[PDB]
């Protein structure tokens, strides 16, 4: 009936309305009735589109009343635009100024559903002289606004558009199609959006959306996937200069406030460290500024973030990177409490970590001289960790990270290819052996057997076999023999069988594992 | 506490390192795919057929040109002059001429008003901001 | 957690430094197409002929230009006819 | 009405910040501009012999302003100050129809 | 601000005056009179402000304003 009661439209089309023995509403009226439930097909949107507003009965109350609640139900299609077109086409008739308004207003508020956006881009010109009128300008700018594509920026228009800035007043409008064609071509210079008075026709827009559902680089995660795939120099050197002048001037930004700032610089290095994350390599303007602001470090200012960006760190000789930055988080690693020796202990685990990564591409990529790195960065940190438990008198808390440090340590032949199995000291393997809680005993029990995993893995492929060896079995012989007050606790809480199933049901993973030994 | 925060953010970083590392295994089947494609597709460019291709972009564009041309013949006699004054199609390419290798009076006032203020509300031609008896094709390019 | 974490970052480098030996083959691919261009800096015809596009191109952008401007400002009946629309609609 | 528009007018047209009493004198000061542009007009097509007053009636009283001239046509200023749909009426395009 | 009032420009006309005929597109026409008026006043008022170098426009230049603009203005 919608095509048919079109048609009988048409018909009153045709004729005088005086001479029509009904009414030219009515029928109308029914149609919109009609649209309530359901609007106009593709067909039926364009047929709508192209008669009722050229010359025929039309009326500026009637053609707007449909013009209303016009909208497409599926979609606009090309031939809709078409014959408007030359509605737009502005004389005899001009489907008046009233009508136009709305016409435009449509225009915008149904540009999101087009079938073909390019053709109507196509026809960018014909839209645009006619934003001209003053009537028609607030919302050509809007159509322009979703119109544009840079093939449509000559500059002529662009000339243009700046004589319609001078002739008439400053408008949101005007001003937003001038910030998009600086954002295009800059043959002009600029510093609301997207706001529309459609949000009456919103609601019926949103009933058709409803219709039609029923029937410099960091802070770009597309764009920083080209920068982890070059190495380049006019790449890195641009991004080297942005961000150690963004971590010295928003650093001098902490000497003024301390206390606000001290949220955007912590959410930058947060973005940071997730960028360095993600493109796997730390970035040499944060060594180069960590080099520079460790000294002056304190213990808690950004922690999380400073002691993330060591992590990410590219990977230096130890006799070059230890007295730059090494020997400043062991000035500020034996000075602060065990929330700060955890979160470096932590900080240097990634550390080692994203070391390794890199080191065993360097087997991929076809050492000795960077091996001597990794196993002196372990050996540092076992000193390091060897006497915070003096410092902090063998803090449990503590010696968790430490055997977390030594949790990747063990698996570095098994896991990173490199032939770098290195070994507890004594003070650390021993006081975790004769510790007090269970949670840190099995612990080291899983890093002995992931020791013997990997001294046996290294046996295979092939110092790492003399000195390491004899020190492990002086290990083992010292835990094996004394495999005890937590696990005294564990039986106060209970057929040596029996024991060791209650402790192995009971978490005790770690155990169990070397025991399968 | 702290190795339930561990595995927190273990977990948020194994998800975000699972995304991360299928975009880049997309970005590492579109980059082999482009390398293999772009190996012996512009590679295979002769400084003589790029010459060749730049003749036959002479060709389309000449003969696009004629079609515009040939369509401002044939249209433009639906507006066709009625009645010296000058024909709209003899003044209008009077104008292109007159910008073709410029100038600002491209006209100097031609006749029948109608028609110069037919061809300077549209934009095709623009008044002198200083002496407005004289007119410029609109600087297209 | 940390075993899964270690795979996919081994994974993820093994095709970071990939892509970069692939991205880098692809930029020098690139410097080889620059000593193309370099075939056509000889300019004994090629810079004729691009001057000839570009000064002819400029008038093929005025006379398309005085299309969407006099296909709207007269009686034109634009699209309500089958010449005009394949010469309406211009191609950029 | 007319005179509020014409000094929002002058608010983009002046483009400098001015004071309310003061726009309340330019009301007085665009109804003293009227009190002559509608008896000039009067005699102006009284000499031509029209009750009615036609736009060149007021293209001569333009010249008598003097703002229009050999060099600057009637139909030049309206480009200048009306919009696209405000002048159309006013000078004759051409569709073969000119207005 | 890009506006033009047809309604209150024919009232106008017709209380100053009420015996005139303004036509179909005359009132567009007056209009663009004192389009050009108001600017003409804006300028000059520009220039003796800065006759008297007052960066913001006041009464005393505008009084001044009008017994040139409204005279010269005047037919």
């Amino acid at each position: 009936e919608e095509d048919a009661l079109q048609m009988a439209v048409g018909y009153f089309e045709k004729g005088p309305i005086k001479a029509s023995q009904n009414k030219d509403k009515t029928l109308e009226k029914h149609l919109k009735t009609v649209e309530n439930v359901a609007w106009k097909n593709g067909l039926a949107s364009e047929e709508i589109d192209i008669l009722l507003n050229i010359a025929l009965s039309g009326k500026f109350g009637n053609a707007v009343n449909t013009r209303i609640l016009k909208c497409m139900i599926p979609a606009t299609v090309i031939s809709e635009d078409s014959v408007v077109k030359a509605v737009s086409w502005l004389c005899v008739g001009k489907c008046s100024g009233s009508t136009k308004v709305l016409f435009y207003r449509w225009l915008v508020a149904m540009f999101d559903f087009i079938d073909r956006k390019e053709q109507i881009n196509l026809l960018y010109g014909f839209f645009f002289a006619s934003l001209q009128d003053d009537a028609l300008c607030p919302y050509v700018c809007h159509l322009l606004y979703l119109l544009t594509k840079k093939e449509n920026v000559k500059p002529f228009r662009v000339r243009k558009l700046l004589d319609l800035q001078a002739k008439m007043g400053m408008q949101p409008h005007l001003q937003a199609l001038l910030s998009l064609y600086k954002f295009f071509a800059p043959a002009l210079i600029s510093v609301i959006y997207f706001k529309n008075s459609e949000n009456l026709w919103k609601t019926a827009l949103l009933a058709v959306k409803q219709r039609n559902r029923g029937p410099s680089v960091l802070n770009n995660s597309l764009l920083l996937h080209y920068i982890n795939c070059v190495r380049d120099e006019p790449v890195l050197l641009r991004f080297y200069y942005w961000l150690s002048q963004t971590l010295q001037e928003e650093c001098i930004w902490y000497k003024v406030n301390n206390y606000e700032h001290g949220k955007e610089f912590t959410n930058f290095l947060d973005t940071i460290i997730r960028a360095e994350c993600f493109l796997q390599e730390g970035f040499y303007s944060c060594e180069a500024f960590l080099y520079k602001s460790l000294p002056l470090w304190d213990g808690l200012c950004c922690r999380s973030q400073f002691l993330q960006l060591v992590s990410w760190i590219p990977f230096s000789s130890f006799s070059e990177v230890k007295p730059l930055l090494f020997d400043h988080l062991a000035q500020l690693f034996f000075t602060s409490t065990i929330y700060f020796k955890c979160s470096v202990l932590q900080s240097l685990k990634e550390l080692l970590q994203n070391w390794l990564l890199w080191l065993s591409m360097d087997i991929h990529m076809k050492l000795g001289g960077s091996m001597n790195s990794v196993s002196k960065l372990i050996h540092y940190v076992g000193w390091l960790s060897t006497t915070a438990m003096r410092l902090e008198s063998n803090n449990t808390f503590l010696l968790h990270f430490i055997l977390d440090f030594y949790e990747k340590v063990c698996d570095i032949y098994i896991n990173y290819n490199l032939p770098l199995v290195v070994l507890f000291p004594p003070g650390i393997f021993y006081s975790a052996l004769l510790s007090l809680d269970t949670s840190i005993l099995n612990q080291l029990c899983f890093i002995m057997h992931r020791y013997r995993k990997n001294l046996t893995a290294a046996k295979k492929n092939e110092n790492f076999s003399s000195k390491t060896y004899q020190e492990f079995n002086h290990y083992l012989t010292s835990m094996v023999g004394c495999l005890h007050p937590s696990f005294l606790s564990y039986a106060v809480s209970f057929k040596w069988s029996w024991y060791l199933d209650y402790l192995f049901s009971q978490g005790l993973q770690g155990l169990k594992l070397f025991i399968r030994s | 506490s702290t190795k339930e925060s561990k595995n927190e953010k273990l977990k948020e970083d194994l998800e975000r390192e699972q995304r991360w590392l299928d975009e880049q295994q997309q970005i590492m089947e579109s980059l082999n795919v482009l390398h293999s494609e772009l190996k012996n597709k512009v590679e295979t460019f002769s400084e003589s057929r790029i010459f060749n291709e730049l003749k036959t972009k002479m060709l389309n564009i000449k003969e696009y040109k004629e079609k515009l041309l040939s369509t401002l013949g044939e249209f433009l006699e639906d507006h066709f002059p009625l009645p010296s004054s000058v024909n709209l199609i003899t003044l209008h390419e009077m104008l292109e001429i007159l910008i073709n290798r410029l100038p600002y009076v491209k006209i100097s006032d031609s006749f029948w008003p109608p028609y110069v203020e037919l061809l300077l509300r549209n934009g095709i031609a623009l008044r002198h901001p200083e002496d407005p008896t004289r007119i410029r094709l609109e600087a297209f390019h | 957690l940390e075993e899964k974490l270690l795979d996919i970052r081994k994974k993820r480098l093994q095709l970071k430094q990939a892509s970069e030996s692939k991205l880098l083959e692809i930029q020098t691919e690139k410097n080889k197409q620059k000593i193309d261009l370099d075939s056509m800096e000889n300019s004994e015809r090629i810079k004729i002929i691009r001057q000839n596009l570009q000064m002819e191109i400029k008038i093929t952008t005025v006379i398309q230009h005085v299309f969407q401007n006099l296909i709207l400002g007269s009686k034109v009946n634009w699209a309500e006819d089958p010449a005009l629309k394949e010469i309406v609609l211009q191609l950029e | 009405a007319g005179l509020s528009h014409y000094v929002k007018l002058f608010s983009f047209y002046a483009k400098m910040p001015m004071e309310r009493k003061a726009l309340e004198m330019v009301e007085k000061c665009l109804d003293k501009y009227f009190q002559h542009l509608c008896d000039d007009l009067e005699v102006f097509a009284a000499h031509a012999g029209r009750k009615t007053v036609k736009p060149e009636d007021l293209e001569l009283l333009m010249r008598r302003q003097g703002l229009v001239t050999d060099q600057v046509s009637l139909h030049v200023l309206v480009e200048r100050h009306l919009p696209l749909e405000y002048r159309q009426l006013l000078i004759p395009c051409a569709y073969s129809g000119n207005s | 601000k890009r506006k033009a009032p047809r309604g209150f420009l024919k009232r106008v006309f017709k209380r100053k005056k009420p015996q005139l005929r303004l036509e179909k597109s005359g009132d567009l026409l007056v209009h663009l009179n004192c389009l050009l008026f108001v600017h003409r006043l804006a300028e000059e008022s520009r220039t003796n402000a800065c006759a008297s170098k007052c960066r913001v426009i006041n009464k005393e230049h505008v009084l001044a304003a009008a017994k040139v603009i409204l005279k010269k203005s005047r037919g």
